[PDB]
């Protein structure tokens, strides 16, 4: 587990930065290095919200497994959001 | 392309209280569905951003100014 | 009769909301313009709002139609000093 | 000083989606606590946002640069 953190900040930080290129070429930007690194640690650090959140429900629901039922009340806010990634996860 | 489903897992477990927490393969397709909509937002935002003050490179000022909303759109 | 009951209820939240909020403006030494007071007032009404639709869910999560103080609990479970207080805030309750 | 319990029921019961729900005694006091911490925090920040501006008389333009954190800090 030595390098645990730093494999999981390097995935997520390379697929941020090639998810940005997508927006990129669709409004005509170029995001700076350090602009993409501010991105993927935004996204790590929140990642830990959504974590400890989806951890928390399952417990108010007496589980130890967390499922699609918690992720919706994650997403309890944005129905808009919860729908489409619904979907998206359905293009499966 | 997207987060991978190992990523996303060991993510997630990396941030539990307790690592034997479990979370079901559903979750972790919803989970990694909702952070790639987390990213193409944020960029988004920034550029949105930064083409309101007409320039094409977006810096780390831009995603400062727009973290509080980005963050506010998804809690 | 559904809007004056709902009248009444926003000036209760109001001068309530503005009795606090004097108590903080002396503490700074600055002033509330009455505006501001009302600023203030409204966003607590619909922060109010965000707060009965998180218990309601909350509680329809753990299959109860009754929110409880765990679902207060769960409210604060991102602020330790806060979920502290509201803790043993609640503690004091439940021993009476 | 604070919210009496009756403001509080009738705030919540007023904003719930379902016709079902209700609050129960110990809850209503909790929340009564949590909604008066709310208006101090927002009224302390607007404050000191003023201060930061050199000035002693709190405009709505200092509420509204201090509430995305508020918000965001409640959740």
């Amino acid at each position: 587990r030595e390098l645990l953190i730093q494999r999981l900040r390097a995935a997520v930080h390379y697929t941020t930065g090639a998810l940005a290129q997508d927006v990129a070429e669709d409004k005509g930007v170029l995001f700076s290095k350090q602009t993409v690194a501010a991105i993927s640690e935004i996204t790590f650090r929140q990642a830990e919200n959504f974590a400890r959140d989806l951890e928390m429900f399952a417990r108010h629901a007496k589980r130890s497994t967390i499922t699609s039922e918690d992720v919706k009340l994650l997403a309890r806010r944005s129905n808009s959001l919860l729908k489409y990634i619904t979907q998206k996860s359905d293009e499966l | 392309g997207g987060f991978r489903k190992e990523t996303v897992e060991r993510l997630l477990r990396l941030h539990f209280r307790d690592g034997r927490t479990r979370v079901n393969g559903d979750a972790l397709l919803l989970m990694a569905e909702l952070l790639k909509v987390f990213v193409r937002e944020a960029a988004a935002r920034a550029a949105r951003q930064a083409q309101a003050e007409d320039l094409e490179k977006v810096d780390i000022e831009h995603v400062e100014k727009v973290l509080p909303q980005l963050l506010l759109d998804f809690v």
